[PDB]
């Protein structure tokens, strides 16, 4: 399909960025995650990227080990999260979904098979953390044979090798990192990233997504004012989920305002 | 793009992160340079002699296979300073981070031998070395953290996934992925992202090398048969290496059986796991049937990684080397008959290996064979554990 | 009557019931025998390198030194099998005791590290091995309890008088008197009655004799000094030996000063006790002011030998070799250092060495000195009592 | 003096042996003690063999090791020693005593010292124990220059030379050896000793006594019969005074009733 090709289009119409939340399939469970998803939709958000919990998450800071942990306390397998996916997508139409997957769930039992489940949900991208462009090509061949669009992530120093790389591979939108290290909410990226931003549209990459440390509405209307079409928050919208495990309804409030505000931060 | 194959047939790779591959180039590139550099290799042998104690003695065992027409002999590599085989490649790595400029060493450890080797090599260097350990094991390692301490080391417990080995390799990798550009990671086997399985072997290749040299020495020929055990893979890859063009010579990995193949609590992947992506490699896995990572169980707390390195899994597809498995039992007899009429308390590790060559012999003792055994480390360590069990039967 | 002389300078001698002179006739007779034997002293050489891994590395340690003009190495007792240099002698008296035809050893030990020692040895050459340990002692060393059992030994615990080494010496000694026609006493020091003392030096000399030829070819000269702790005198008077006519070589041999000198709460006889008459020899005692034998105090639980073999106290009355003292404290500080600055964890006993050699090195930061410290064992075995001890202060 | 040289002369006028106990001073404490010696005199003690309690009594098996063991528990010392033993030769003004002594205590402040305090409360002999011929010329010495017989064990075994060395070097009596080993009561000696007597005869080596494992009467006619001038029992004497700790009255019935059975064995 042409989700995001769809989106970016209607966004740039708007002279508007996109504000992608990211949440852990199944934590705290998968009927609170379910209604957790629906509320950052109604709340604003523009696509959304969505965590398989996978057992050893070594690109992840704490905030999401334990989105996963939790998760898997609730017996959330990715049989489960493909029938979640599939339910959301039924729910809503156009919204663009992203998979963020460690690949040996991708390669587990086949890659075109993995691709294969996610075009069948609906699913519109998938991001393997641990598969550099080095060892992408079954995936991304496997990917766009599915009609799904292989996302890969530009490191802020990425040479200009990397950079045609990550052009020329990608698709749907390019995740435009932050800093190194692993997602957390807290560290804030001290990189200047017009010149990544202006490299990639010049080699015609897919529009760049900002993420890692992305966690306030300022770092939103930052984004989109360096170029980039938008941005991605995972670790802030999962820490909202943690400090309210207790209260599901002030979850649900909580993950509200927060996605409202941080969408607010990208209109024109 | 990289100047040596990160493959072993299908195995192998980098299956990293995209933001830690200028840290794998960088590591190949220097590894590459060094290995042409005489000093480097001059500086590397002097530790390996005067600090470690190279070359380790090669012991015939008359005792344990009298009657029989098996002689066998056990590289002493529990000779070496720390008591095992791990000694050889910190010391390497270790100045292959001074050579690239680094001041700081991270490394994942399970049983803690790999953490008490990379301290002592952090300290001998002037490094400043970090040690993740998942929580259940540091609760079950007192003394090993306890050594790592005294020798400088700063051990960070890991109380993420299973607070074991594999959730102490993930946290290394994160720590790695924001701090590459003043810290080496020290990886403790022969597995994982290229380059490191490559250059663990050839930073465990003098095992072999002397093996060869001393076996000839001692008895005019090559063995029958080199006999390892594989928890990661780097001392039976450090036997193996030299003879792998030696087609006469059978090269046998020996991985953990636990409790029994059938009872599913064992950890050996090479021949009753599935492959799978983790680590940074393509490998066989400990894994669930949906793809979650999983332990691997021994009595043997060092024979814990739950992959193998892929040269491993590559020599076994192309049927160059054999792999077998040992159960607890087996390796604990091995143990018992080895300090009993030798005089030598072996590793638990390196008796699950000791072990199948028991077996070698016993099954068919008018054969002709000559076998050494890697007997990667020493069983001091053990002793308690040994202690339990006979106690618990008598 | 013997063939070599029982004494040094006033000190030594063959005092013990006159049924027991025959087995020490015959043995020094054996001893004298084997030493102008080739095939023995081939058989020998054998173990120690492919046993025990002899040559033991000489290790250079500028971390220690720097910023000082000393130069420092150890000499790396540590790394030989069973982790302490007793492995050498054991090996050659089980030797001795296969040429007399003996079928069984009877050993004493303390800390247990002799105990371990005689019952690998005992172990690899076939030999019946019962050992003696103060039941004060085999309380607080079960892990050397249980490696000398797994070993196949006999141990045996003596509750007579104060239940330590030197009841343990008693009763190994009684079981000889009744036993000697079928048993060798693998005695565990350079002390008791001749020929001990004679035959544990020269069993001992290879590591002075290596240190020696190490030291040439690593420096040009020999040392300025050779620093060894004194428990009952093997691991210094192997090292001291082949340098003693080397006159610009000082010999220095440090006993465990305890919780201090004055406190009277130490194991320092050489310079502290007084001449007595026990366990087979004339020699320094720590004993009671009506005669009675007293046990020796340290923190390092094998320099708990109340005497001193008599050479030392010969060496010491003609002034060719030094003897100092280290309390607890700075064996203690020597110990953390060596583990921090050069990733080697010493025995308690060894650290005493150390630290007097840290002394020369620190009230003298300017001298030119080349000294080497026999670093006589490895300190895994202490870990714990450090560790407690540094809890007890955080 | 000349105690043992009167003493044996006696015997040899009657045609009897000599029967001779051992006990450890100050064993189970020295006022019992006292009274042990002098009921093992009363009964028919011919002489005394007194040992001083040492702290490592290396030729000594448990019963013995056990009589030191509580002489040191009462707190007894050598100096203590001396102080009964010249109470003792007060009260017994011929019969002849004879000190057990390991070395340390004799060499400890002085050789000639010790024999000097020896000769100084009325000690006939002395044997130290770890003190072979080899070693013993000091120690002789000193004991002749007293008027102290130095005494030597000759064991079973022994050969010429060794014989010619305790007939020259000893006086007073030959301590014949039963066997190898240690002291104790149960072992037996399995040894003609008829041939090691002739030849101390021979020799004119001063008397034998036959001692170690001498526990019953009728080894004190044997030895007697072999040619010997008596016998020395200690550990089974010692074994009466442990069994009976609990009451002091028995325990002096008890040895009193073992030294007269086993005097009487040695009467013609
Ligand atoms: O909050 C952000 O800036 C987004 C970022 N997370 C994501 O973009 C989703 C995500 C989860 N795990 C990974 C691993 C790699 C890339 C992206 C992710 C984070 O938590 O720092
Ligand atoms: O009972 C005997 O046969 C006497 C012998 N004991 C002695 O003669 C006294 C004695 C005590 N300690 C020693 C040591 C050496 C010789 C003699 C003795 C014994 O107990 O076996
Ligand atoms: C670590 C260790 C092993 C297992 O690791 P490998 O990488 O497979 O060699 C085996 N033996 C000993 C003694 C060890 O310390
Ligand atoms: C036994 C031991 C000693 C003390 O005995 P010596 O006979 O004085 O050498 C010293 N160091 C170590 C490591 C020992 O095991
Ligand atoms: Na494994
Ligand atoms: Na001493």
């Amino acid at each position: 399909m042409e989700r995001y090709e769809n989106l970016f289009a209607q966004l740039n119409d708007r002279r508007e960025g996109a504000f992608v939340p990211f949440v852990t399939l199944g934590d705290p469970g998968i009927e609170q995650s379910l209604k957790i998803i629906d509320t950052l939709i109604d709340a604003g958000a523009d696509a959304l990227e969505l965590g398989v919990p996978f057992s050893d998450p070594l690109a992840d800071g704490p905030t999401i080990q334990n989105a996963n942990l939790r998760a898997f306390a609730a017996g959330v397998t990715p049989a489960q999260c493909f029938e979640m996916l599939a339910l959301i997508r039924e729910k809503h139409p156009t919204i663009p979904i992203g998979l963020l997957m460690y690949a040996n769930l991708v390669f587990n039992n086949g890659i075109d098979a993995f691709y294969a489940r996610c075009e069948q949900v609906g699913v519109d991208s998938v991001l393997v953390a641990d598969v550099p462009v080095e060892e992408s090509a079954p995936f991304r061949q496997a990917a766009l044979r599915h009609n799904i669009a292989p996302i890969f992530i530009c490191p802020p120093n990425a040479d200009d090798d990397l950079l045609r790389q990550v052009a020329s591979y990608g698709r749907g939108y390019t995740y435009l990192l932050s800093r190194s290290g692993v997602t957390g909410a807290e560290n804030r990226g001290a990189l200047p990233l017009h010149h990544l931003i202006e490299k990639l549209k010049e080699y015609h990459a897919a529009p760049a997504l900002q993420g890692f440390g992305i966690s306030s509405p300022e770092q939103v209307s930052a984004a989109v004012r360096a170029g980039a079409a938008g941005a991605i928050s995972g670790s802030a919208i999962v820490k909202i989920i943690e400090k309210n495990l207790a209260s599901p309804k002030q979850m649900l409030a909580e993950l509200r305002s927060f996605v409202s505000a941080m969408k607010a931060a990208s209109r024109a | 793009t990289t100047l040596l194959n990160p493959y072993f047939g299908e195995f192998g790779g980098m299956y990293v992160p995209q933001i830690l591959m200028p840290a794998l180039n960088q590591l190949e590139e220097a590894f590459v340079s060094a290995q042409k550099d005489p000093e480097f290799q001059a500086q590397f042998a002097d530790l390996l002699k005067n600090y470690a104690g190279r070359p380790t003695a090669l012991t015939k065992c008359q005792n344990i296979t009298a009657g029989t027409r098996t002689t066998l002999y056990l590289k002493r590599e529990d000779l070496l300073h720390g008591g095992a085989h791990k000694t050889n490649q910190v010391l390497g790595q270790a100045l292959l981070a001074k050579r690239m400029g680094k001041s700081e060493i991270i490394a994942e450890t399970g049983a803690g031998q790999h953490g008490v080797a990379s301290a002592l090599a952090s300290a001998l260097l002037g490094l400043k070395c970090r040690i993740y350990m998942g929580a259940k094991d540091v609760e079950r390692q007192s003394p090993n953290v306890f050594r790592m301490r005294l020798m400088g080391a700063e051990v960070i417990p890991v109380h993420s996934g299973s607070a074991t080995l594999k959730d102490a390799c993930n946290e290394a990798l994160r720590d790695w992925s924001g701090s590459y550009e003043t810290a080496h990671y020290m990886l403790g086997t022969a597995a994982g992202p290229h380059p490191y399985p490559t250059i663990v072997r050839e930073f465990q290749r003098m095992i072999g090398e002397e093996t060869k040299a001393q076996i000839l020495d001692k008895e005019g020929r090559l063995p029958d048969a080199v006999i390892a055990c594989v928890g990661g893979g780097s001392n039976a890859i450090g036997m193996f290496a030299d003879f792998i063009n030696d087609t006469s010579v059978g090269l046998i990995g020996v991985e953990p059986g636990g409790h029994g193949i059938e009872t599913g609590e064992h950890g050996a992947p090479l021949k009753h796991g599935r492959v799978g992506i983790y680590f940074g490699m393509k490998a066989p896995m400990m894994q669930t049937a949906d793809g979650q990572i999983e332990e691997s169980y021994s009595i043997s707390a060092g024979l814990d990684f739950p992959s193998v390195g892929p040269q491993h899994a590559y020599l076994n597809s192309i049927g160059r080397a054999d792999y077998v498995s040992i159960t607890d039992d087996e390796a604990l007899e091995a143990f018992k008959t080895l300090c009993r009429h030798e005089g030598i308390i072996p590793a638990l590790e390196s008796s699950h290996a000791l072990a199948h060559a028991l077996k070698m012999m016993r099954e068919q003792p008018e054969k002709e064979q000559l076998l050494v055994v890697n007997l990667s480390g020493r069983g001091d360590k053990d002793i308690f554990t040994v202690h339990d069990i006979l106690k618990a039967r008598g």
